[PDB]
């Protein structure tokens, strides 16, 4: 189901359910997080897989994240997605994240 | 593939994978399916013998615990004086599911739900306040519970005749025994109760939309069996249900918005985030900002 | 313990670990091959 | 980076989407604290009437 | 035979010749984590020889009024070689460890030292109810001292430490005490930056004595990691 | 050597020895091993066929007894004037095994434990004093008490809707009924519960030592369900905890000082022996002193 | 007398008498002869 | 087909939907070093996924006046995460690689980037009988760029360059190329610090080129190190 991680003021209704993407004049920039809890309210909260485990309180296995990109044709491009393991703060550069 | 599922599946250790033509990390989310990429397959794991047991996540299981229905406090008290809007020593309770909000909330999950109904009873009496200024003591009373099909005659006061319960089903019990319990078959005319119902339940224009009667388990009229004593007292019956042998059809989007009424589906939200009919999730600052971020 | 005449009056049953998430996964004609492209 | 021709749009969007595996699961059911309320829901009353 | 004891561990050895057999904790030997046990799905590193081996901690002057000394693991060895480097490097750990005390003395000197190994030894502070912080707790390769080593620093005894794995240093017998210790927790695996399994506690029971020309008396210890995996990479903390 | 033992081990009758090279007085206790000395070896015994049985010291035994853990004593009566401190005829309790000192120190002879909890709640009214000058009687309220996990939404008042329990597990219970008992499970979520932690519960330098949250057990929130009276009475609520199905692991000293707080095992000790910190045992005049000789 | 579905709703297993001291008492590699030396 | 591609080790993984095969050096495999070759005698430790994973360098922007770009292995890793600090701590290294060359722009886009492996890529200085010096070399994450692609800085000839394990990007046909490279080395194995097996260069033989709106074109480059074993373990230079 899908992600709010336009959870931002400024974005109204089905705005908060996309994330926009230009083109940009820097490298290996950064363009999105999305924080972890299926618990707290976030991105993940109001999803099928966040709903029913709110009703639980302990929760166990692995998540896939599902990303379709929605440009034109003739629109080409390539990301990176990381995860990161706990114990530190949110990546905030390409070179970090990739690890 | 339908199978027995009793635990969470194993994962089988992977190694490097530099094939061409097999990409198994994309996906066409188009087609409607959802994404069958496995962990194997995307990272090297190793082999998890996984023991985690899913039994408390069967429907059945989710379902099956006594929620509260309805709640009606009145007065057990002489009623000559009382107003014609005053519950007179007696209540009638068209049942439904829709009144408190979570059990609501949990079977509104499902489109379609078949059970059969556990009813528990439970009253509690209090001395009345602004009547006698002093305590005495609580009674032991005896308090009838009359099933009345939907839409059939019901008492119109606490020693009504309908009340004799020729064949209605009927339960006395005391407030001093244990709450008092009863089960309902499933009694739709149908082969499952419809929890979301987009039609009109009459031959005409002018009936309810989304509320079919078939789903109405029935009419609850509950009186206290004793006559008035010479003090009035507060006395409140709480129903509780809870669904077995059920089967589910059609799982649904959770309710968002706050409830608004039992009798439809409306919604207003709350007036900011979370829960606003503009913003479900809470605000963050920007995309990039991440909310609870470890800093040390 | 059920001394009930009437079968609906029995406990719950919570033993029905059959499942089938493909109706809601994949309910598609055609299956997805896992590691083939999917178009 | 994302390149584009002029005719075609100079943003564009993604959608995320989350699922659990098959390895996942639940324990110590509680009430879900998404929903709740304060007062009796309209027409609640009705029913009694 | 008992006396005389090698140990060798990758790139690294030990020699005792006044040692009293050696212990190993429960009866138990270190193992790498099975697959009925793993919860964790990643294929985990094991870097054996590389973390695998006797670390050196700096050595503690023994004196006439020594109360004791304390280290925790893995917190001690958090920041030593590769072993500290796969630390910070995962957020998962796993390992057991090989726990080698040394101190020699002439024939005329008489002490007697309880080498302890305390799993989870949740210190306590004295005449407080404020819970110790984290600076009186993560004392890293330094380690700590006893302030009461006569009730262990947490309300408990002493004399009933015993029943925790542990050998004794007595001066006229023995130079060296030796303990094996198997990954104990609740967990299969843990963060090795907030939680310790095991605390090694270096305790004077009989203080130090001669009449002979006093000479500095130090007590080192060597501790190698045994069957060392992680799990979970990413960035260095650090 | 693993085996089974159901009673104290027999003795046999020993002769003279005289062998060189054979001291079995003599032991190492530097190994850290405990002395293997026999009676049959330090001095000449007999035949003893030993009878007596061990089941009494079984750790299941030791431990599964129903041992006090909570107390609350809360007014039932009107709050409408009540602090906001006050109880308000309910009460929520963080479950927790270290208020009492008994069951926490047998459980701290272990570092970790694996059980279920049979939990028993019992009740007992009084009539409030400094409000009314009299004696009336005592009601038969019906309690509620629900299991809230650890850190989730807890009621805020007695007629909460949070009490209408949709998926909590709740109690109704009479004072008049037996104590009410329910069983709850092993919920830790790794193999064992820790007693005793070494670490921080939390990834930044600000979290608790010594307690981990995966080892509290819930939130118990109990309510009267009854209104309140015209007079006031005082409620006392005690819940008693039985382990059973019982797995211990590496036993500990046992704690000698007496316990500061439930927070952490901070020491202070009596002024003076026994159980001070300078001195837990009691003194003697010297090591010479008989404290208790028969004299004759 | 246990007519409950969970197991763990049962009563106390007091009937295992199997021991081990020796993991306390003796956990030393060379295990000790009686009456020779230890060392 | 041939055409779309994933490669994934450790828990790292690269998909293509614009590949064009990829290039096997020499049609070899990566491999650990054989018993019936080995050197060194002490036990070598394989840190497996800690370090066989890909790690992706810093973008390079393709202008229109762009000469060329170059990094040198295992240096351009010397740094980075678990491979750079077992190189870090180890006199001797051994491994292959699986380097990924990224580059994707519009089908108004034209240009053809040369993917090239070079072993042993000596580089010569320009006008000057003096040799290049420490700096001139060892570059790093960074890399550099071509004095003189024409010549590949080292007075030999780009046109043959093909002779060297290779791959096109051209940008009408495919968005990336894969190069696998067996360990390339006249000894078993090497000082990681002071010698480059291999050398990655990446040069436009035709520009860049449109007539759309213009945008920013970047080259990213992926690294993974295969079958990594390190041996002569001590203490860290860094």
């Amino acid at each position: 189901s899908m992600m709010e991680i336009n959870n931002t003021e400024s974005a109204v209704g089905m705005e908060r359910l996309k994330v926009d993407i230009s083109a940009l004049t820097d490298v290996d920039q950064l363009l999105f997080n999305i924080p972890l809890d299926i618990q707290l309210d976030g991105p993940l909260r109001n999803t099928l897989v966040g709903n029913i485990s709110r009703y639980y309180t302990h929760w166990s296995g692995s998540l896939e994240m599902t990303f379709m990109f929605c440009g034109s044709f003739m629109a080409a491009g390539k990301l990176i997605l990381c995860y990161t393991p706990p114990g530190g703060s949110c990546p905030t550069t390409r070179e970090t994240a990739m690890l | 593939i339908e199978s027995i599922i009793k635990t969470a599946t194993d994962t089988v250790k992977s190694e490097i994978n530099a094939e061409l033509g097999v990409v198994p990390s994309l996906n066409a989310v188009e087609t409607g399916a959802t994404s069958n990429t496995e962990p194997e397959e995307a990272i090297q794991t190793r082999t998890v013998i996984n023991q985690h047991g899913v039994s408390e996540t069967l429907v059945e299981n989710f379902l099956s615990r006594a929620a509260l229905v309805s709640k009606r406090s009145f007065e057990y008290k002489d009623h000559t004086s009382s107003t014609a809007r005053a519950d007179k020593n007696f209540f009638k309770w068209t049942i439904n599911t829709r009144s408190f909000v979570q059990l609501r909330r949990k079977l509104e999950l499902f489109t379609y739900l078949r059970f059969d109904a556990e009813i528990t009873i439970l009253t509690t009496v209090a001395v009345n306040g602004s009547g006698n200024n002093t305590y005495v003591g609580l009674p032991d009373l005896t308090l009838q519970a009359m099933f009345v099909p939907t839409g059939a005659l019901t008492p119109e006061k606490q020693d009504s005749f309908h009340w004799q319960s020729g064949s209605n089903a009927s339960v006395f019990f005391k407030i001093s025994d244990p709450p008092a319990r009863i089960t309902i078959p499933f009694m739709c005319i149908n082969s499952a109760y419809s929890v979301f119902y987009d039609g009109f339940a009459g031959f005409e224009k002018n009936g309810l939309y989304g509320i079919n009667p078939a789903d109405t388990i029935g009419n609850l009229c509950v009186r206290i069996v004793n006559e008035h004593q010479p003090v009035g007292f507060t006395v409140t019956v709480r129903v509780y249900m809870k669904p077995k042998h059920i089967k589910a059809w059609a799982p649904r989007p959770p309710r968002t918005l706050p409830y608004m009424s039992i009798a439809n589906a409306n919604y207003k939200g709350k007036e900011r985030a979370p829960n606003a009919l503009s913003a479900i999730i809470g605000n963050r600052d920007s995309v990039k900002t991440m909310p609870h971020n470890i800093v040390n | 313990i059920n001394f009930y005449k009437d079968s609906y009056a029995a406990s719950a049953s919570k033993q029905d670990f059959s499942q089938d998430p493909s109706k809601f996964t994949e309910p598609v004609v055609e299956g997805l091959k896992a590691g083939a492209p999917v178009l | 980076n994302l390149i584009v021709p002029s005719e075609s749009s100079d943003t564009c969007s993604l959608i995320g989407f989350i699922a659990a595996k098959d390895d996942f699961s639940l324990r110590l059911m509680r009430d879900s604290p998404d929903i709740g309320q304060l007062d009796h829901l309209h027409a609640a009353e009705a029913a009694y009437q | 035979s008992d006396r005389v004891l090698q140990l060798k561990l990758g790139n690294s050895a030990i020699v005792t010749q006044e040692a009293a057999n050696y212990c190993c904790a429960y009866g138990e030997w270190p193992n790498y984590l099975p697959d009925h046990e793993a919860v964790a799905i990643d294929k985990p590193t094991q870097p054996e020889t590389a973390t695998d081996r006797f670390y050196t901690l700096k050595s503690v002057k023994w004196e006439t009024g020594s109360t004791g000394w304390w280290w925790k693991l893995p917190d001690a060895l958090n920041n030593i070689g590769m072993f500290g480097q796969n630390v910070q490097h995962h957020y998962l750990y796993r390992s057991g460890f090989l726990i080698h005390v040394q101190c020699n003395a002439t024939k005329f000197h008489q002490g007697a030292l309880l080498v302890v190994a305390i799993p989870e030894h949740q210190r306590g502070a004295h005449n407080t109810n404020t819970s110790p912080g984290f600076d009186d707790i993560m004392k890293g390769e330094e380690g700590g001292t006893f302030n009461h080593p006569y009730v262990l620093d947490d309300g408990t005894s002493l004399a009933c430490a015993t029943i925790f794995p542990h050998q004794w240093i007595n001066l006229r017998t023995n130079n060296s005490a030796t303990i094996v210790l198997p990954w104990m927790n609740a967990a299969p695996m843990d963060f090795p930056l907030r939680h310790n399994q095991w605390t090694l506690a270096i305790i004077p029971v009989v203080p130090l004595g001669t009449r002979t020309t006093s000479s500095m008396v130090p007590i080192t210890v060597s501790i190698a990691p045994m069957c060392c995996e992680f799990n979970g990479l990413r960035h260095a903390i650090t």
